[PDB]
RNA sequence: GGCCGGGCACUCUAACGGGACUGCCCGCGAAAGCGGGAGGAAGGAGGGGACGACGUCUGGUCAGCAUGGCCCUUACGGCCUGGGCGACACACGUGCUACAAUGCCCACUACAAAGCGAUGCCACCCGGCAACGGGGAGCUAAUCGCAAAAAGGUGGGCCCAGUUCGGAUUGGGGUCUGCAACCCGACCCCAUGAAGCCGGAAUCGCUAGUAAUCGCGGAUCAGCCAUGCCGCGGUGAAUA
């Protein structure tokens, strides 16, 4: 009803695209545990610095896939109600499982 | 309470009786299964008196092997020394209360291995 | 190598379909020489390119060694 | 040949095994993030200029 | 001799992206793709007014064009005709919601990348390189900055040497990383070949 | 057992002296025979040894017999010659390994030259 | 070692024995880093000291340790000389570091086919006179004296 | 040695699997 | 083997915070700062990263790409198919495996970390000495797969022999990819088991969780000539 998985690359639009979230519960009726925020796990790539005749170290830099998730044990329909407004993501794709 | 090594993390929970002492379902003389090096992390309990007073019920995971065995080093006389305030008077005194970050460093630059770098001639 | 199909060729077994048709003397110039040990070739043509020219040398019975190209080079010695 | 080429990585009315990674923004036949379809240098620009999201410079 | 790029330095920290968004690695490729050819017919197209930005957000199966500007007339038009077939063009290419927006930047001299628009068409209109850059730097340490730093690639005739031409004035730092320092390129077609142009415009120190 | 005497060792792994047994031929087939693998070979009886001397020297080829069998495949490999033909009559690489550095062990040691 | 002096490392204290001079041992004694078999060897081999002699293997680590203990050395830094090798006197950190390491390749050195029954097996040796160690440590000792003339400009 | 491939340490350093390591 | 209806102490997670600053100590003279105490997970940038001044080599790169000039425009452009980049009397730089008994093999047996998966990883049984194959699972993955890490540990066999060392070479089968592995793929089974008992003159690497050593991941990839490469961990020194 209410694993919800708030996917994203851009990390402080989580501790906030979440609780605000987690407010739609203090208004709604479901005692909810917070964002749950399960491991990152990062797509990283290391490249040779120059376009030719470097090779000896090169910059690495990370593609941190960040993520969290959310939960309850309540889910009425007036929880339905909020969650089709108060929609902030810049880019943060959100689905949900029941 | 707890202790942690290289990433070797160790649950220490402890509890009075006699001569026990088991992990992952392993007695600890059966689960380094001969490695006298090993036998050595339950050596706090030597440096003030507490030979026997004292049962170990612990779970290590994750991290080393035979580092994985320190990791029960400060993962019991850290937890158990929560008790008595006399009782650091051997742990800041005997050198015993350190995590030691004493870790393997980054493979960097390409180098072969952080340090050992290539050959040369 | 292979196990399913005579991983042999297509395009000139056509070519070939008459060696027992017509008359069948000689000369046959093939490319793609990845076909297999033609396998009913007796006293026939290699003519096999290499970047260069088309190779010739006999095909026996004995001969059904492996490919074609096993037998046309494309090198140089010493 | 360099141009009459990228459109011969496009086209492949020819198996599978004849393909392979051109680059967009430039046409480096080598070293070609899978997931960027690109170049270790075009790439490791935008990212410098941050026309690629999440992807910075690293550190550990 | 390094000077690795004085951003990429500050993109996380800073200096916030450029472009906006998050997508499944199973497709990103094509988030790229298509996300550049519009930076790829809009800077084409705009550069009459000179964009300084392409912010590109989204979140769907739609767009955020918010092109940036000091100068928007020439973007807008009249009544809305231009940025109306603009926003057409853009759905020529990308089948999809192409949400446009407008700025103007409260400062042209105080845009890295337009400063530096500006300069490399001094170059090509054969002008007095130096003097161009004693007073490019002028302009911008007037209208509030800190520091403020261009460099010339090194050309000016013959058919040989080329050297650099460094100026600026105030400070511009760059191991301080809290540094927020814009920086802008452009090039420069001449009868003789190509120039560059370094903009370095240190607003403040956050 | 085949042309050879190995005497204080392994039946496992006296077995294998011999050209065309190897480690793998002596155990499946000391299954065969039955025999012990552990025991010295010497210690099996003239009436038992013959289990090995009717057997591994029948159930197959070994050497003298297929030693001269490998040479057939190489004397067939200048029918016309393959490439991999060839490659003995100038003693290269018939893999088709770099004949530049190494391929050491095909054609004999460094015969030196003058350079630049 | 320009700037500073560098740190002496304190020895984690001997396994068994508590004795520091104990784990220094079975330190050079471990190729790589497998350790636990660096240390089965040496215990193996105070094993291997008992069958032999009753007395107890740690003053048969002594009466070694220190009878391979070279008195002084010949350092021959390069100062002027094509080979001047003004001798002069062993550290008592010296003594141990070198004495040690003789021990383990003079172990080596011999014939027999368990490292154990090598490591005590001379250990044993080095104990009153004898040994492939204080040969090689005796050598060491007589190369001064001989070049005793040098010690005009010691240091 | 990690060279032989019929053995454990052979097929293992190669990382591949075979009759002497058929897997675990 | 939480296999559990229940639970958030712990573990790890993964976010925002505290914490070291040279700190009260007679041995620095006005100084700066260097000592040797205390507490501290922690001291004198704490490990280490990313970061690399004006300039220098008219260094590198017109073959990533940009770009003035120069030159070719039924050809210096275009396509295809085969060849080549993989040639070998030889010389070098970097490496991999070793010459072994601190060792090598067949058992069973533990103990990681980072990462990767919709022409995937393929759990699990069938087949097969196996590579692998027929099947068919849970799979958008902290919740299933890669995966089993190996040294380690026990416990058994080899007994200083070019050998149960060493894995080269050649013969033979035989798999997966792939239109196709002759040139030129990796792997597997059988059999061949070459040089090599520690390397001339010389010459490299390292400050400690380093050197040494053990596997594992990933990129790119149809597959692969990876021993390479960036990563990550296991054990873990010597010396100043
Ligand atoms: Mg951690
Ligand atoms: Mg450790
Ligand atoms: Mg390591
Ligand atoms: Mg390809
Ligand atoms: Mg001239
Ligand atoms: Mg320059
Ligand atoms: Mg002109
Ligand atoms: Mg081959
Ligand atoms: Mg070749
Ligand atoms: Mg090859
Ligand atoms: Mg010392
Ligand atoms: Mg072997
Ligand atoms: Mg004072
Ligand atoms: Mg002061
Ligand atoms: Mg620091
Ligand atoms: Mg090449
Ligand atoms: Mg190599
Ligand atoms: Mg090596
Ligand atoms: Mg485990
Ligand atoms: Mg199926
Ligand atoms: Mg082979
Ligand atoms: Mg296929
Ligand atoms: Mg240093
Ligand atoms: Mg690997
Ligand atoms: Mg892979
Ligand atoms: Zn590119």
């Amino acid at each position: 009803k209410i694993r919800i998985k708030l996917r994203g690359f851009d990390h402080k639009t989580l501790d906030a695209s979440a609780q605000k979230i987690v407010e739609a519960a203090r208004r709604s009726g479901a005692q909810v545990s917070g964002p749950i925020p399960l491991p990152t796990r990062v797509r990283r790539f290391t490249v040779i610095r120059g376009p030719f005749k470097h090779k000896d170290s090169r910059e690495h830099f990370e593609l941190r896939t960040h993520n969290r998730l959310v939960d309850i044990i309540n889910p009425n329909r007036k929880t339905i109600e909020q969650l089709m407004t108060l929609d902030l993501p810049t880019g943060v794709e959100i689905e949900i499982k029941t | 309470g707890t202790g942690r090594r290289k990433e070797a993390v160790a649950r220490v929970f402890l509890r009075p009786g006699n001569g026990k002492v088991t992990v992952n379902g392993q007695d600890f003389n059966e689960y380094f299964q001969g490695l006298v090096r090993a036998v050595a992390a339950l050596e706090p309990l030597r440096a003030v008196d507490a030979l026997g007073h004292f049962d170990a019920y612990i779970t290590v995971r994750g991290g080393g092997k035979s580092g994985q065995i320190d990791a029960i080093k400060l993962g019991i006389a850290r937890a158990l020394v929560q008790y008595n305030p006399d009782y650091r008077a051997k742990l800041k005194p005997l050198g015993f209360l350190t995590r030691d970050a004493r870790v393997v460093e980054r493979k960097k630059y390409g180098k072969h291995k952080a340090r050992r770098a290539p050959q040369y001639s | 190598s292979l196990k399913k199909g005579v991983f042999v060729d297509d395009h000139l077994l056509e070519k070939v379909l008459e060696l027992n048709a017509k008359g069948e003397k000689r000369l046959i110039k093939t490319w793609s020489r990845r076909s297999t040990i033609v396998p009913e070739m007796v006293g026939h043509t290699i003519a096999v390119y290499n970047g260069k020219q088309h190779v010739p040398v006999y095909i026996t019975e004995n001969m059904v060694g492996h490919k074609l190209g096993e037998f046309a080079p494309t090198r140089t010695y010493r | 040949a360099r141009k009459a080429l990228i459109e011969k990585a496009k086209r492949t009315p020819k198996f599978k095994v004849r393909a392979y990674t051109r680059c967009v923004r430039c046409g480096r036949a080598r070293s070609v993030y899978r997931f960027f379809g690109l170049c270790r240098i075009c790439l490791r620009e935008l990212a410098h200029k941050g026309q690629l999201p999440g992807v910075r410079k690293a550190s550990w | 001799g390094n000077k690795i790029h004085p951003i990429g330095f500050r993109l996380g920290i800073t200096r916030d992206w450029e472009s906006r968004w998050y997508a499944g690695k199973k497709q990103y490729r094509h988030l790229l793709l298509e996300d550049q050819r519009i930076r790829g017919l809009l800077e084409k197209e705009l550069y009459s007014a000179g964009l300084a930005r392409v912010d590109i957000e989204r979140a769907a199966d739609n767009v955020a064009v918010t092109v940036h500007v000091a100068k928007p007339g020439v973007v807008i038009g009249r009544g809305g005709e231009r940025i109306r077939v603009l926003r057409e063009e853009l759905a020529k290419l990308t089948g999809k919601n192409v949400a446009l927006n407008v700025q103007e930047v409260q400062n042209p001299n105080l845009s890295a990348p337009l400063v530096a628009q500006r300069v490399a068409e001094q170059i090509e209109r054969r002008f007095a390189v130096r003097r161009a850059i004693k007073q490019a730097v002028q302009r911008v340490m007037e209208s509030g900055a800190k520091g403020a730093k261009v460099i010339v690639s090194g050309r000016i005739g013959g058919a040989e040497q080329a050297r650099t031409e460094w100026a600026a004035q105030g400070r511009v730092p760059l191991h301080t990383l809290r540094a927020n320092i814009d920086y802008g390129f452009a090039l420069a077609r001449t009868t003789y070949g190509v120039l560059g142009v370094k903009a370095y415009i240190f607003l403040g120190e956050v | 057992a085949g042309v050879e005497i190995p005497r204080n060792k392994r039946v496992d792994v006296a077995l294998t002296y011999i050209y065309g047994i190897g480690k793998a031929r002596a155990k499946e087939a000391l299954e065969k025979t039955g025999i012990n693998p552990a025991t010295r070979v010497k210690d099996l009886t003239e009436a038992e040894v013959v289990r090995l001397r009717e057997y591994v020297e029948n159930t197959w080829k070994l050497e003298g017999e297929l030693r001269a069998e490998v040479a057939a495949n190489i004397k067939r490999l200048m029918d016309i010659g393959c490439y991999r033909g060839l490659r003995h009559r100038r003693g290269l690489p018939v893999r088709g390994q770099r004949t530049r550095t190494n391929a050491r062990t095909r054609k004999g040691p460094r015969k030196t030259v003058a350079g630049k | 070692a320009r700037r500073r002096r560098a740190e002496v490392r304190q020895l984690q204290p001997d396994l068994v024995y508590g004795d520091v001079l104990v784990t220094a041992f079975i330190n050079k004694i471990m190729r790589d880093g497998k350790k636990n078999l660096a240390a089965r060897i040496f215990y193996d081999a105070c094993k291997i000291i008992q069958e032999k002699t009753g007395q107890e293997p740690l003053k048969v680590f002594k009466q070694a340790v220190e009878n391979v203990k070279p008195r002084m050395e010949v350092r021959s830094r390069r100062v002027g000389g094509a080979n001047y090798q003004v001798p002069m006197e062993v550290s008592p950190r010296r003594q141990q570091s070198l004495a040690l390491r003789w021990l383990v390749q003079a172990a080596n050195q011999r014939p027999e086919r368990r490292a154990a029954v090598r490591i005590a097996h001379e250990l044993m040796d080095a104990a009153e006179g004898k040994g492939g160690a204080v040969k090689k440590k005796e050598d060491v000792e007589r190369m001064a004296e001989a070049n005793r003339a040098y010690a005009h400009y010691r240091w | 040695g990690k060279g032989d491939r019929r053995t454990r340490r052979g097929k293992i350093w190669r990382g591949t699997y075979g009759k002497y390591r058929p897997r675990k």
